[PDB]
């Protein structure tokens, strides 16, 4: 009886401001584990353009899970992104934890405006790479 | 902050 409880995953995207994906299209993470026995896989998106026309100015960031071995997990979430310090900034967490199953995902259609995070003056995209941060805690399996 | 899902 053990179980990875806590993860985070680190995530960088080399050339941020040259991604070409337009307004709905995603990019997706690796997969990765958790639980026990690795039977949990998760994964992340990121629409750099925003998911829709409300969160066109936006960066969109969802945590999805790919895999579970019963109906559905319990879990709180932190997206953050680190600077060229390697520190976390510009932080948000899930209020509660949310119900994940299968092919659902959860995250902030409005994470960060992209003015923002595509000024060189702010320090987010140090020799343009952006490094998104996902810490996870898993209430239940 | 107000989470929501991409489907």
């Amino acid at each position: 009886s053990g179980k990875v409880v806590k993860f985070s995953y680190m995530w960088t995207i080399n050339n941020f401001s040259f991604c070409r994906e337009e307004m709905g299209e995603v990019i997706k993470s690796s997969t990765f584990s958790s639980g026990a026995n690795d039977k949990l896989k998760w994964c992340l998106r990121v629409n750099p353009k925003g998911l829709d026309e409300e969160s066109k100015d936006y960066l969109s960031l969802y945590l999805l899970l790919v895999s579970c071995p019963k109906s559905e997990v319990r879990a709180k979430f932190k997206f953050s992104i680190l600077n060229a310090k390697g520190e976390e900034t510009k932080a948000m967490e899930s209020q509660r934890a949310y119900r994940f199953v299968q092919g659902k995902d959860w995250g902030f259609k409005k994470f960060i405006r992209r003015d923002f995070l595509l000024d060189e003056a702010n320090g987010l995209l140090p020799d343009d790479k952006l490094t998104l941060f996902c810490e996870v805690s898993v209430v239940q399996d | 902050p107000e989470a929501s899902s991409s489907t």
